[PDB]
């Protein structure tokens, strides 16, 4: 709702460098968007973003104030989903693909931008 | 080759001779052996950094060799993840006069199975008095958590199981752990906490029932209670060691977001234990 | 370097740019783009290559609000290319929605509002009805679209504005007021 608009802005603000200089490192992650009643896939989706941007590795890559405001948006998002109460296997495998990409890239600055911009698409897709 | 039926906890395999270990993914051609699981004693093989992802749907082969002959035990192609059950969580306690604190993490910390799913655990437990055995069941807790309304010098026991609201998947229980709350706090805690705004600045007040106490007030981001590993309460400065039952500080002190609060009483010699906690939006109007 | 503004005007997305601190200024400009989600080659945008004018109509190029677009603008005067700026855009955040052309006609107890549309987003239409200091939102899209504000009264001046609303949080750009009394 207000969380998506206010969440993407934070992702948007977090950018540390030119996207043009990172074009080389772009890669198709094949996000399974057909998955996007649906709540169980969403809670799965988010819990991964949270637990992903919470690594010691993520912390070195992004502004702490932005990261924080970010966790806060998702934190409230998870409670909302918690309350109401294979696809995930596919959504989980996707994050396996992402995790692997970063490793291989040794978490290069550009490799992090490739992923940030990709999560904005994944998230925005799942929200509309 | 008569097939075998195998269950999973965390990063382990459990059968239910000496043994060897293979798999071929659906889409199988080759057959590879997971290290350390060839010619082994036990019926559980651990594979952290042994198997790359547990998100595929595999097929297993088991070589069971009794004397001079080795039998063939296949395994119906499964997905590890779908079968995996959450291992017993790790439990850590800190005792008080009226209350207990819980710090919790997945057993098999850094589990390859869990990967990311870990920051997302919901925990649920059952606790009771040592002799009374009155069990108050408490589901849906967060990685670290505090329990109030208890009697001093009293031994409580408990076991914890993990759960993931995410996949229907739910976990095995920790061992039971017990502790005996300390003797009652001499200075009891400030008790009912409430916050309000006036003009732009901020103010909150509590009930300490004794005269001449100071109060060191602290805050925490609300979301950090779900993040068990590695966490610091920051103190609110205008309020540091105030002489009265309220203290104030302006709007700009908290950026918009969601926080946790707590309050402490001290006479300068024996301090008190902390008040109960509270949260707010940082949005009102 | 250069500032990029992206607007949507009467159903078309216009990317425009301004230059900060340039002594030699370009004659012909060329704009390119790709997206981040796949490693695709920069496509030059057809209509915007070596144009004189600073603005490009990207409506047929940028369909989805779900991509991170990366653009490069190049400018030339000479046997010389002079420089090329890059920038990024997220349509759902960076866009700005310009208000439709509109007319009103006052009748006895009501007003005809004809919003001119020509013949891609989740946008909502709000026709504001304002009078005696009091504002009402009406939320009733191809070719000319008529909306009637009814239950109006004789001898009372009413003022009207229309605008497009993506999300409430993002700002809204309103048309000028047009006003009339009922006959
Ligand atoms: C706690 O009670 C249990 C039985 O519920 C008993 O096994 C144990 O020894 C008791 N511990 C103490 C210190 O009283």
């Amino acid at each position: 709702s207000l969380g998506s608009r206010r969440t993407l802005m934070l992702l948007a603000q977090m950018r540390r460098i030119s996207l043009f200089s990172c074009l080389k490192d772009r890669h198709d992650f094949g996000f399974p968007q057909e998955e996007f009643e649906t709540i169980p896939v969403l809670y799965n989706m988010i819990s991964q973003i949270f637990n992903l941007f919470s690594t010691k590795d993520s912390s070195a890559a992004w502004d702490e104030t932005l990261l924080d405001k970010f966790y806060t948006e998702l934190y409230q998002q998870l409670n909302d989903l918690e309350a109401c109460v294979d696809s995930i296997l596919a959504v989980r495998k996707y994050f396996q693909r992402i995790t692997l990409y970063l490793k291989e890239k040794k978490y290069s600055p550009c490799a992090w931008e490739v992923v940030r911009a990709e999560i904005m698409r994944s998230f925005s897709l799942s929200t509309n | 080759p008569q097939k075998v039926e195998v269950d999973i906890i965390d990063d382990n395999f459990i059968l239910r001779v000496t043994f060897s270990f293979d798999y071929q993914k659906t889409g199988m051609d080759n057959w590879i052996k997971l290290s350390g699981c060839q010619n082994i004693t036990s019926t559980k093989c651990n594979f952290s950094s042994l198997k790359l992802n547990v998100y595929e749907e595999i097929k297993l082969r088991i070589r069971a060799e009794k004397e001079n002959t080795s039998s063939w035990y296949e395994v119906d192609s499964f997905t590890p993840f779908r079968k995996a059950q959450i291992g017993p969580p790790e439990v850590h306690l800190e005792a008080e006069d009226k209350a207990i604190v819980i710090h919790i993490s997945p057993g098999t910390k850094d589990s390859v199975m869990w990967a990311l799913d870990g920051l997302s655990f919901t925990y649920s437990l059952v606790i009771w008095k040592n002799s009374s055995g009155v069990e108050e069941r408490i589901e849906n807790i967060y990685s670290r958590h505090k329990i109030y309304k208890l009697s001093p010098e009293t031994t409580y026991c408990l076991k914890v199981k993990a759960a993931l609201l995410t996949s229907w998947k739910i976990g095995v229980y920790s061992p039971v752990h017990c502790i005996k709350t300390t003797v009652e706090n001499e200075l009891p805690p400030p008790e009912n906490i409430e916050v309000s705004v006036q003009n732009q600045n901020y103010v909150l007040k509590w009930d300490y029932t004794y005269a001449n106490m100071t109060f060191q007030v602290q805050w925490l981001h609300a979301f950090l209670k779900r993040n068990p590993g590695n966490y610091k309460w920051k103190q609110i400065p205008d309020c540091e060691n105030v002489k009265t039952t309220q203290c104030v500080f302006p709007q700009n002190v908290f950026q918009k977001g969601i926080y946790l609060l707590r309050v402490q009483a001290s006479d300068g010699n024996n301090t008190s234990f902390w008040s109960e906690e509270i949260k707010f939006d940082t949005e009102i109007q | 370097s250069c500032t990029f503004k992206i607007s949507l005007r009467n159903f078309r997305s216009i990317l425009s740019w301004e230059l900060k601190n340039h002594s030699i200024v370009p004659t012909h400009y060329t704009l390119l783009y790709t997206i981040m989600s796949k490693p695709e080659d920069l496509k030059v945008v057809k209509n915007c290559a070596n144009t004189t004018r600073s603005f490009c109509d990207l409506t047929d190029e940028w369909r989805s609000t779900h991509e991170a677009y990366v653009t490069v603008l190049e400018g030339f005067s000479g046997n010389t290319t002079l420089f090329s700026c890059s920038h990024n855009f997220w349509l759902a955040i960076d866009m700005s929605f310009e208000p439709p052309e509109f007319e009103i006609v006052g009748f006895t107890n009501h007003i005809n509002v004809m919003v001119k549309f020509p013949s891609q987003f989740d946008l909502s239409l709000v026709i504001e009805e304002q009078s005696e200091g009091i504002v009402k939102k009406h939320k009733p899209m191809s070719g000319n679209f008529t909306y009637i504000i009814d239950k109006l009264i004789p001898n009372t001046n009413y003022c009207v504005s229309v605008y497009l609303e993506h999300s409430d949080e993002q700002a809204v750009i309103k048309s000028p007021l047009k006003c009339t009394l009922l006959p």
